[PDB]
Formats: structure tokens, C-alpha cells, sequence
């Protein structure tokens, strides 16, 4: 009877670990087509589906020592080379099992972000990737 | 013992401990043990008749000892083929012939639901066994023995007998309880807890006797003794395991392809009475054609062969339950409610711990009989109940039709009342029959029973309409008490009695 | 293979965890095995009636050579069967005993019990949050129990013993993954 | 356990000094090329990688007396001549050494910016610049 | 029973499973079956009147 | 029949001494998420359980001579690092046994505040700890 | 056995006199980083040190003929220049000899305030100075 939070979630990305602070971007997109011919009765158009788009998945973390990965992958880029991941993305429940899943086929990373320094900067230094990808399936059983 | 200072570790596999504080609810148990001592270094056995005080499970094993070893276990393992693969099962029974002593699993259930500090009367030490179908038995003068030296006891408010389900005969059993209650009526301040002979129907030796009418037979007593103690039905299926040993346990060896000879053969080929031997052994290859390599073996002496057989086996024999009568659960249940309610309030509408099931479910309409019936011997029943588990159905005595003493919280407030007033009046004995005396002895008791009813044990808006206590020369006393040295208080109560029927109605809601 | 498995040890302690089993792992500088194992020829050394199991070095096509199988030299014992088991174990314990030698010389009373379990228990929190244990919250990872009557008896005060229990719930690996196709239909 | 802060840095520039104020830009980023053949069965693009590219960097300090550095390098372009440098960043631990090393290629400053003046302006004197380069690399064992 | 570590594959026909998860409509089914058994290793029909449990088409089989 | 009293108590922080003279803050707090949905019947909001909080702990104590461990804790905060501590309150019964325990997780010392000084100040000098803290447990059996 | 009291204590400040009514401020603060990745069984943040903060420091003192020492130090601050001086306060034992010392560096005086009159005013003419500075260290030996 109640919804659920967005707090409790973890991502697979082929990396060591799969604690994030931010996942944005999990986005469905479908253009319109439209028509009308001059003998028609309605002065307005008659519309229908068109070709699909996705958008790009953001992910966010805090910087730790010895932690190289987000460059590692990056790395792999060599002309129209690159290595592609399978991404799963889940929200979970009180025992730590997944409720809601979302699919991601074919990733790699446009741009790697890194921090700003400031002297008076009393933060957390967060490092920040933007991937590309070819499909989004979203499970809910 | 150690020598160096320091941190030592160790690795064990037990569950874990559990004790509690326990003031109104002090059972005593009579039964057998391994043995009986004062201190770790003895020639003998010390305490068999002498009762001891014991705080928690520990101090019961350092003078008594655990559980007699069961000699009943046995294996068998079956080898077949399914379209040509090799597949075998393995396959542990119930045992059909238990050790009977019982006092050490119910103390652990005793603990396990709340119990505080008990009484431990021994009766004697565990007899081995015949065989491995022929157990000890129980000899019942050894638990009339214990009654006996019980009664010299002043501390003790419950009576509880571990091992008398297994007595030869069920009139033994019968007689037992039949003495239990006449010490109580005796005494004015203790209470029995008592079981069926069986959960099951019983042969008597030429007939099959239902345990309900047979407990209902069995005590002949009148009401001045019923009024003393409650039975409940069935036994329950606790989560305990059973104690034994490896050495003890033989395996049968089955299979569609049988070499228990050939693998002997090979053993013994690898002087006179070795010949001997052999000859015999191979004569036997064409009359063996069912059974495998393990057959005869003990699982001791099999794992180096098998680890994987040895090692599945005993996870099977892990699997077998321990069933016992209730009564010590019950005791156990007594003492939480005592400390979380409060003595006046019914022992019942409680889950037991460690109770994964009845043992015979009980429904609606089969309980209707338990709870009244012509006789006024009403039983208490055990139930299961869907989100809830096991809990305790109905709190009436064995005088249920009894107006005044039907409920068992009724009973128990004032065994309590009673006993905590006459100590309080023992600083009195010696002193003069007079006025002064008298004063001093009703303004005592009315104190106790304000506190009693601002507690919530008493009915009454205000202490005038909960007691009353008298005593005075022309209204207790006469002239003639007074000459022989008697003295007279008159007390009287005003006790809270429970509902024990919701009904519920429903209609069409309507203008 | 004995110097390059403790270096793979080490490697997996620092990227997964003490609690994840020492397998499916490259080596390194490793051209190939010298004796080519095929997988008919381990099943008798993952399991055989002796529980004395022998883990294998094999080479996978284009993944290079990985070390397949992670048990003991007890490999039927239903506790201590997986390396990861025994050396998790290890760790808690040895740490354990570091932190509580500061109360060795200490009064054998109630304030210390209830000192030392607070310090256990901590200690078995910061594990739990790390995923080395099992459990929904910290109250079915673990327990720890001290005290007169519950651990200890009088005689125990007198000599100058101290009694603590503690227990764990340990997460087992999977070893067999079983596919089955069929012919998609109505 | 932790993550890094993000107060305590170095730069290395050639210049006298190695303190600053403030540090940002330090990006990487590819192109994408998208691709469909009219037969597929899916309505969406295949993606893969194109070139590359980086953004400036710009530094941020306080003014001080007899200290021109902003100014010296930024006078020694002359017509397509200019003094190019490698500029070295790092993040620095409680013994003040490096932790994670930011490594940049042949930079050259764009543009100096001066402060502001203001009769009521209580505040500190604040000077920055803009760096072009020509690659990073990121650096965290 | 495998005994090495891995990927066993195997060839089989049948319809896909299904399951759900109901709170308010719990039935009984009573009726003849092939067996009756809480073990798979047994030397008797152990259930024939005792009812049990069944969470999905599997655990009845 | 009669609840406890509040002034016979001690503290085990690592320190040489274990008495005070207060300690405050041992509070444990969550917040509410809220929801409704246009069609409901009840005008107002559904509530359940968000993140969880912890309060900050207070400790004071008088000054006496040659005691410096309210500095030398505070003293051991080094950029990220310090020396982090188990700390276990209790209130004590009249064999001075627990009767009632707070266990504490993962402290340290946000500030060490000093005492004030007056010509006319006929009182004991009393100096102060403010903690910070990850967890908090109560024991009563 | 006993607590040290508050009300015998000397200041060198660079002037003629020790004597004061009043001293406050001497306080220490440290700033908190907090943290959660979304993957964490726990529903609340872990804690580590920031950068660190003073307060600054009053001093009271009666007015005198022919002492205009405050003044006299305000006085100093020419644009951004200021004659900076090192504080040290002192509590003092029954030979007047120093118990527990509090060590400030490179203090200046941010404010002078004087005295209010009044008709009535049956009391004594008190001015105070508050004192900025950058480091308190505390001995107690």
C-alpha cells in the first residue's frame, strides 16, 4: 500500500565495486509523424509513431585512493575500438534482493569528469561518467 | 586449567545459554541422572537423595552430568542404476527403542522458556541397556523415594516428575499422581502440573484405552484434591537432537551390484587360521547377491573409505527430532507470566520456545469435551495457530465446575497471598494474648493487602470494598482461646475472574 | 604453482575480500601448465571418498591460465570444505584477540564483561556493513554471550576465568551452473 | 573506508609559487558516430567512437606584492611563438605527498584576467588564467 | 550430482514455469497421485493422508 | 516498584578517569517519508520510515592538575585521520554494577571547549567534549 | 583529589598591566565530511574531520587614569598592517606560579568598546577589548 524509496540501489558495471551516490538518465524517447490531407473535416493532423531514441546514463562516486577504474575503461578506446559492458542497474528491497531492474545492452564512456579544487573547499571529491548505449529493458515482476 | 596469561581459543558448536530471575514460581524435579556429586573429585555418588538448589543448566551439569546415548540408531544405503548412471540412497529411521530418561532435555526446555532457579531431587543414576532392543526401565520406588524426601522442602511451589511416562504400567503412573496430590492437599501450598500416560491410544495389556478417559479414570480423587492441579494435552515436537556416537551405528549395504564377499576376499588374500578363514569366506561368493563393498560396517570405521557416505549419514541422523510431554514448558510459562503480568492473571494465550509443533492436532469442536465435561476433570489444550505458532488454549483446574476454584489464576493468587502472610505473622508466635498483640497483627496484614489491590490484584474502587480482616475477643476469640493460647484473624478477598467467550455478529447495514 | 598462489592470495584480499574464495583467477608470468587437464579428468579431485580434493591450474581459451576450484584438503566436512570459510575465520579471529588483550589484566567483574562485549560487538558490526557476513541486520549475523550463568560458574570467578561465546553466519559459494534449451514453441 | 577531501593540492608550473586558490577543467571527451541500414529490425542507430578532444584549465591565486609571473609567461608569445610547459597537479596526503597525479602536455596561456576595483570592496585581491593544452593523463596507484 | 566446477549443458522439451504470490485464495486439491513421500529415498508411501504444503508446480512433483 | 535515579553513573572513553560530571545527547532519530494519490477518499497523507540520525554527545568535567586528555585526543586529528574510539556509558546500581548501557561505535572529538576566567568567579573551573559518533545501542536486561 | 578554581589567573599582552576582570573565547572547532553510497545496508552516513576554526577572545579590564593602552595598540592598523603580538594566559597556583597555560599566536585587536554612563550609575567604569588570532595551544603538565 505504500511506494517505494530511492535511496537502497546498486549498479554492476564490470568494475570492483557497485556503490554509487547518482544514477540519472534512465530514459524511453519515440518521434511523431504527422498527416493531413486538404479534404478532411477536422482542420488539425492525424499522428503515428516514428523512429526510437535513448538517452545517456550518468553515474557519480566519491574518489578513493588506489582506485583507478573510471580512467581504466575509458583507456580502452582505440580509434573506433572500444570495450562494451553489459549494465544492470537495481533497486532493492529490506533484504537486500532486487525489486526493479533496469537492462542496459552495449555501453562505453563518452567522458570521464574530475573534480574542481578549491582552498577553502571543506568537500567530498566526486568523480563523474557519461556512457553510451543501444537499448533499455525494464523489469518490475 | 592454564598457565600463561593471555587470550585462548576455542572452537564448539552448542546453542546458546539463557537464565532468568524468578521469584513466585519455584518447581522441583524428581527423576534420574548420570550421576549425583558434591565436588568434581569424589569415589561416589553423593547427592541421590539429597535435594540441591541449581541456578542455571551449568550448575545442573557440573553435579548431575547430560544425556544417556542412544542405542537404537541404525543406517541402511541403497545402490541402483537409472538408465545406465549410478544413483544410492540413504536412509536413517526413527529409532523404535529410546533410552527413557528425560530430565536433561527438559530442563533444557524448562530454561529455554524463561525458567528461573529449581529444586533437583535425584532418584538414582541412568542403568545401561541389554541390548540394542532392550532399554533400562524405570523402577517406580525410586520416584516414590524422592516424593517422600521432597516433602521436607519448604521452598518449593511446584511438583514436576520428568521420567514417569515411562513407567511399565499406567496404573503406576496413576498412583504417582494420586500421592502427588494428596501431598499438596496436605501441605496448603503447592501446585502439580500433570500429562497424559500417552498422546496416543494405549494398550492396557487386553485393551486400547484413549488417553482423555484414561487420565479421567486414572485420578479418582475428590475436589479437596483436584483443586491442587491442571493437566494439558497433546506432547509437543521440540527442535532438540538426540545424543550419540559413530561407534555405535551400523550400516546396511544394498545394491544392484553386490560385492560385500569379493571385497572382503581381497582384504583377507592381502598362517594356519588365516587359510582357514579364507576358505570359509570365499565359499560364501555364490550365496551373497545383495549386498555391497560398506554392508556390516560402522560409520566409525568407514570413513577413510568414504568420507562422503560417512559424513551424509550423520546429517541424517541430525534430523531427528526429541518429542516430549509439555510439563516443564509449562512450568517454564508459568514463570514469564508471574514476572510479566502478574500471578492473578491466566496462564495462557502464551507461545512456547522451542516447540516447533503439537504432536496431535486438536480442532474447534474436539476441544469442546476438554474444557467441560460431566466429571469436572477438564484438560488444557496445546494449539497452532496460523501467524502465531504453538500456544498455551484454556486455563482451568481439575475441578472445573467448581464455582469458586475453577481457574487456575484463582488458585494460584491465593496459595501466593497466604504463604507471603504467614511469614510476615511468624515474628508474633511468642508474644501475649492481648489487645496490644491484636492491633499489631491486623494493622501488618491490612498493609499488605492495600499494596496488594493499588497493584491491580484485587477488585474494589477503593481498599473498603476489596478486604476486610477481623479478630477480636467476642468476635474471633472466645474465653477458651484465650486460656489454651489461641489466637483467630478472620481475612477476606475480593479476586478478578476472566471472560472466555468473544461472540461476534454481523448484518446487512441498512436505514 | 605454491609462490604464485600466495601472490594471487594477496591480490584477492586487497580487490574482493578475505570472505571470496582464491579462484577464477589469471596468474601472472604464467605461459602455460605443463600437464593439460581435461574436465572429465577433475572430477576425482574436486570430490573423491578421501575429502583430500586438489584444486587445478587450467587454461581457458582467451582468458589465458586460471586457477578452477577452491577447496580444502577436508573437502567433505560441511563447515570447513571452502578455503574462503577457514581463512575468514582466521581473520576475525586473530583480530579479535589483538583488541582484547587490553583487558587482560583487568578485574573479573560486570564492568569489564560488559566492556569486552561491546567491543566485540562493534567490531562484528563494521564486518557486517562490509558484506562479509550473512544476514538482514546485525541481530542475524551474530551474538555474543558473557556472564555468570550464562557462560561462567563460580568456580570460574574463583580461578580467574573468563568465558566469552560468539557466533557467526558465514555466506557459502556456488560451484554448478546447468543450462537447458529447447525448441521455442505455442 | 573513506573518501578524499578536496582542500589539500599542489601545482607545478614553472612559476616560483605552488599554491593556489582554485584548479578546474580537467576533462577528456569523444565524439560519437551513429549509423542505421534501412533493413534493420530496430529503429534506433549503432554507435562508435570518434576523435578527441580537452578542455582548458583554468588557475586561480591572490595578488602579491613584487610577483608578475601571470604576465611574464603570458608576454613571451611572439606571432605563433610561445614558451609551452608541463604543468603537473597533485593531490596530497596527511605527509604532504602526492596521492593522485594529474599529468597535462605542451600548455600555453590563452588569456590573464585581472581583478576588479571597488571603493567598498572588502575582499581579496583574486588574479586568473586560461591554459590550452594538448592531452591528460590521470594517475592513481 | 556434478562434481566439477562449471557450465553443464543439457537438451529438453516442455512448457515454460509459472508462479504468484496469493494471500486471499488459498485451495485444497484432493485427490489420487503416483506416490506420496516426504523423502526422495523411502521404502513406503509416507503422505497418503496427510495434507502438505506446495508452493508451485515443481514441489508437487 | 520504584523507577531508577539519574546521578550514580561512569564513563570508559580510553581516558586514565571514568568520572563526569554530565553527559547529554543520547537521542536516536528517523524521518518520515509522505504520500497521496488524487482518488483517495482521506485528505490527507500516508507516512513511513526514511534515512536515520544520530545526535552529537556531550561530556564535561572538572580541571585538575596535570590532566591533559581532552587536548591530547583532539590533538591526535590529522587532515582525514584520527584516533577513533569505543565508548560505553553506564548507569550503576548500589553494588556500582550496569544496570542500564549505551554502546557508542566509531567516536572522535569535534571540539574541546575551555573554561572562562573571572576575578569574582568563586567556582570550580569545568572544561567540556563535543563527539561525534556512528551508531548508538541500548542495553537493558 | 580536588578541582583547581577559576578566579587567579595573570595575561601578558605587551602592555603594563596583568591584571583582568574577565577572560573568554579560548575555544577549538573542527568541521564534519559526510558520507553514504546508495549500496550501503546501513541508512545513515559516515563521518570524518574538516578544516579547522578559532573564536576570538575578550578581555575586560576597569578603566585607570592615565592608561590608554587599548587604544594605543588599536591604533597600530595602517590600511593592512598591524602590530601582531603573542598572548599567553595563565592560571596560577597558591606560589602564583602557572599551572595550566594557554599559548595564542599572532593576535590583533578587531574591536575596542568603552564604557556607558549613567546618572545613577553607582559603579565601576569597565572597557573591553575582542582579539582575533590564528592558533591556541594548551599546556598542562
Amino acid at each position: 500500500s505504500y511506494p517505494l524509496s530511492k535511496f537502497h540501489f546498486s549498479v554492476e558495471w564490470g568494475g570492483t565495486k557497485i556503490g554509487f551516490t547518482e544514477v540519472s538518465g534512465l530514459d524511453l524517447e519515440t518521434e511523431i509523424i504527422e498527416y493531413r490531407h486538404g479534404a478532411s473535416p477536422e482542420y488539425s493532423k492525424i499522428k503515428m509513431p516514428g523512429m526510437q531514441k535513448f538517452s545517456n546514463i550518468t553515474l557519480k562516486r566519491g574518489t578513493f585512493k588506489s582506485d583507478n577504474e573510471y580512467f581504466q575503461w575509458y583507456n580502452t578506446i582505440n580509434l573506433n575500438k572500444v570495450e562494451r559492458r553489459d549494465l544492470t542497474i537495481s533497486l532493492l528491497n529490506e533484504e537486500h534482493e532486487p525489486v526493479v531492474t533496469w537492462k542496459v545492452k552495449n555501453a562505453w564512456p563518452l567522458k570521464v569528469q574530475s573534480t574542481d579544487l578549491k582552498g577553502d573547499g571543506n568537500e567530498v571529491a566526486i568523480e563523474s561518467m557519461e556512457l553510451a548505449h543501444e537499448g533499455l529493458v525494464i523489469q518490475n515482476e | 586449567t592454564y598457565k600463561t596469561p593471555g587470550v585462548y581459543i576455542e572452537e564448539i558448536t552448542k546453542f546458546p545459554p539463557s537464565v532468568a530471575q524468578v521469584e513466585t514460581a519455584i518447581p522441583a524435579f524428581i527423576g534420574y541422572t548420570q550421576f549425583a556429586r558434591t565436588k568434581p573429585s569424589v569415589d561416589s555418588d553423593d547427592l541421590i537423595l539429597k535435594p540441591k538448589r541449581i541456578s542455571s543448566l551449568l550448575d545442573f551439569t557440573t553435579y548431575y552430568g547430560g544425556a544417556q546415548n542412544e542405542q537404537g540408531i541404525t543406517v541402511k544405503l541403497t545402490d541402483t542404476l537409472i538408465e545406465g548412471a549410478e544413483n544410492r540412497t540413504i536412509n536413517v529411521p526413527e529409532p523404535t527403542f529410546k533410552s527413557p530418561y528425560l530430565m536433561f532435555y527438559s530442563l533444557q526446555m524448562y530454561f529455554a522458556n524463561g525458567g528461573g532457579p529449581c529444586y533437583i531431587v535425584s532418584t538414582g543414576v541412568y542403568d545401561d541397556w541389554s541390548d540394542s532392543e532392550t532399554p533400562p526401565t524405570i523402577n517406580f520406588s525410586d520416584l516414590e523415594s524422592g516424593l517422600a524426601v521432597i516433602r521436607k522442602e519448604d521452598e518449593p511451589t511446584l511438583l514436576l516428575f520428568p521420567d514417569a511416562t515411562n513407567l511399565p504400567t499406567d496404573d503406576e503412573f496413576y498412583s504417582l499422581y494420586n500421592s502427588a496430590l494428596m501431598q499438596c492437599n496436605d501441605l496448603q501450598d503447592r501446585f502439580t502440573i500433570l500429562d497424559t500416560y500417552s498422546d496416543q491410544t494405549y494398550n492396557d495389556g487386553v485393551e486400547d484405552l484413549d488417553p482423555i478417559p484414561a487420565l479421567r479414570n486414572g485420578i479418582n480423587l475428590t475436589k479437596d484434591y483436584l483443586k491442587y492441579g491442571a493437566a494439558y494435552y497433546p506432547f509437543v515436537q521440540t527442535i532438540l537432537n538426540y545424543q550419540y556416537s559413530a561407534d555405535e551405528i551400523v550400516i546396511q549395504h544394498l545394491s544392484y551390484n553386490p560385492n560385500a564377499i569379493a571385497t572382503a576376499l581381497d582384504n583377507l588374500n592381502a598362517g594356519t587360521r588365516l587359510d582357514d578363514i579364507i576358505a570359509a569366506v570365499s565359499a560364501a561368493e555364490p550365496i551373497d547377491v545383495n549386498n555391497g563393498k560398506l554392508n556390516g560396517r560402522l560409520l566409525s570405521d568407514i570413513e577413510p573409505l568414504d568420507n562422503a557416505t560417512y559424513n551424509t549419514i550423520l546429517l541424517e541422523i541430525n534430523s531427528h527430532k526429541v518429542t516430549l510431554p509439555p510439563s516443564s514448558s509449562m512450568a517454564g510459562a508459568y514463570a514469564r507470566v508471574d514476572n510479566d503480568r502478574g500471578v492473578w492473571k491466566s496462564p495462557a494465550n502464551i507461545g512456547l520456545n522451542y516447540v516447533s509443533k503439537p504432536s496431535v492436532t486438536v480442532s474447534h469442536e474436539e476441544q469442546e469435551s476438554m474444557n467441560v465435561h460431566g466429571t469436572g476433570k477438564s484438560v488444557n489444550a496445546i494449539r497452532s495457530f496460523v501467524g502465531k505458532g504453538t500456544l498455551v488454549w484454556g486455563a482451568r483446574t481439575l475441578a472445573g465446575n467448581d464455582n469458586e476454584w475453577r481457574y487456575i489464576s484463582v488458585r494460584r493468587f491465593f496459595n501466593m497471598a497466604e504463604e507471603s502472610i504467614k511469614k510476615a505473622t511468624e515474628q508474633f508466635v511468642f508474644e501475649p494474648n492481648d489487645g496490644n498483640t491484636w492491633v499489631r497483627v491486623r494493622a501488618m496484614i491490612e498493609n499488605f493487602l492495600i499494596l496488594q489491590w493499588r497493584a491491580g490484584a484485587l477488585a474494589g474502587a477503593k481498599p473498603e470494598h476489596a478486604f476486610y480482616v477481623k479478630v477480636g475477643l467476642g468476635q474471633t476469640m472466645t474465653a477458651q482461646d484465650i486460656l489454651e493460647g489461641n489466637m483467630n484473624v478472620e481475612i477476606g478477598l475480593a479476586v478478578v475472574r476472566p471472560a472466555e467467550f468473544i461472540i461476534l455478529k454481523f448484518s446487512h447495514k441498512m436505514q
